[PDB]
């Protein structure tokens, strides 16, 4: 150690709703920002969030197609579902039901909102219909995802399942997706000279900020742990 | 005899007629993955006389009795994905209309 | 393992002589061992003590 | 007469890039689709822009 000068993560503040700013204690150069580095890595590649899975709409059962008062199309429709985001509970694998009807503009607020699911932007876009005969109502899984997978993916696991009707997109499954690691030096007067470093995260909401920056840590601890053996 | 689209491919896997409707053409905006069969043309096959061998093939299985080609349209090589729509054009005089 | 993988098991490390040598891991994961790798590299030459 | 009818059936494939593709730009220049890597290898920029 040799007056290591341990740092700790402080002023950690959360600039936004699924953005931060989080600083540390100073620690030594050389590998400050590597930690910043391989902790934006980490983070990044081992990032758990919950999205969507798959999908059922009753009127869009199979591919692609225009319906009386709908908008936009069957993966134009799955892209502004997307331009929502889903946080999940402990237990994923959630299913919502987008459904509605009337003339309003179309808002987050209209789907099945339940206690392992929340949602955030509720002023998210969903190609408001036009006539007030038309009556959205889909049912869409929602999955926690560590990662991107095809969608052609998943061809295998259902072969008589996931027929017409049931949908099935890929993803990308990355909580965070935004995040710097900026390495200074400051916050050493006493001992010898060390790096203050401030963590600017910026997620999809699903994960906190903290919490998600000890797993990241946590996970790249366990892996320093083989290089032992 | 023409080759009618019925889905009624003579020695046909139960799943291949599972996607064709019963026009023998598929449903619509379905999904091929492989070379799936959509249409099942039933193209006439030559007939045979009592071919007494064949008298109890038709006996037992029957059904057949290789009067049927099978003028399928199946889903070619490295040709999978989503069916956006189809046309159907029929010539006047015929009209079966069954989509 | 949340995109957890796993870690390099066999940590084969052939050394030709007392003064040179060469290690190998085991799959790590995508992106993992490169920067693992650059980041032990960065910590081992930014800080290696001893006595001279 | 041949046919007495006839059946067009259509199926619309969708496409992301693959390994090797081209790139092309109106300043003539063409270029060939080589290799992504992980974000994290693309250099970050000062606002940390990979």
């Amino acid at each position: 150690v040799t007056e290591f000068l341990k740092p700790r993560l402080v002023d950690i503040e959360q600039v936004s709703s699924t953005h931060a700013k989080v600083t540390l204690e100073p620690l030594e150069r050389g590998f400050g920002h590597t930690l910043g580095n391989a902790l934006r890595r980490i983070l990044l590649s081992s990032m758990p969030g919950c999205a969507v899975t798959e999908v059922e709409i009753d009127g869009v059962l199979h591919e692609y197609s225009t319906k009386e008062g709908v908008q936009e199309d069957i993966l134009e429709i799955l892209l502004n579902l997307k331009g929502l985001a889903v946080r999940v509970q402990g237990k994923d694998e959630v299913i919502l039901t987008l459904n509605k009807s009337g003339i309003g503009p179309v808002t987050a607020a209209d789907i099945t909102h339940d206690g392992d699911v929340e949602i955030v932007k509720p002023q998210h876009v969903i190609c408001h219909l036009t006539d007030e005969n038309a009556s959205i109502s889909m049912r869409i899984k929602v999955q926690r995802g560590r990662g991107y997978v095809p969608a052609s993916t998943r061809i295998h696991s259902e072969e008589d399942e996931r027929p017409i009707g049931r949908l099935l997109v890929d993803a990308c499954y990355s909580p965070v997706e935004r995040i710097a690691y900026n390495v200074e030096a400051a916050r050493v007067e006493q001992r010898t000279d060390l790096d203050k470093l401030v963590i600017e995260m910026e997620t999809n909401g699903t994960i906190d900020p903290e919490e998600a920056i000890r797993r990241a840590a946590t996970i790249l601890a366990e892996q320093l742990e083989a290089f032992v053996d | 005899g023409p080759e009618e689209i019925t889905a009624d491919i003579p020695n046909v896997g139960e799943a291949a007629l599972s996607k064709l409707d019963e026009s023998g053409i598929v449903y619509i905006g379905a999904e091929v993955t492989g070379g799936d069969i959509l249409v099942g043309k039933v193209t006439p096959k030559g007939e045979t006389q009592l071919t007494p061998e064949e008298k109890l093939l038709r006996a037992i299985f029957g059904e057949k009795a290789s009067d049927v080609k099978d003028s399928s349209l199946r889903v070619p090589n490295g040709v999978s994905g989503t069916v956006i729509d189809v046309q159907v054009f029929t010539r006047d005089g015929v009209e079966k209309d069954k989509r | 393992s949340v995109t957890e993988f796993l870690k390099p098991r066999l940590v084969d490390i052939e050394q030709v002589s007392s003064t040179h040598a060469k290690v190998t891991l085991e799959p790590l994961e995508r992106g993992f061992g490169h920067t693992l790798g650059n980041a032990l590299r960065r910590i081992l030459l930014s800080s290696m003590p001893g006595c001279a | 007469p041949g046919v007495l009818k006839i059946v067009k059936v259509y199926l619309a494939v969708k496409r992301r890039i693959q390994p090797g593709d081209k790139m092309a730009g109106r300043h003539g220049n063409k270029g060939v689709i080589s290799k992504i890597n992980p974000i994290e290898d693309m250099p970050y920029d000062e606002n940390g822009t990979p």
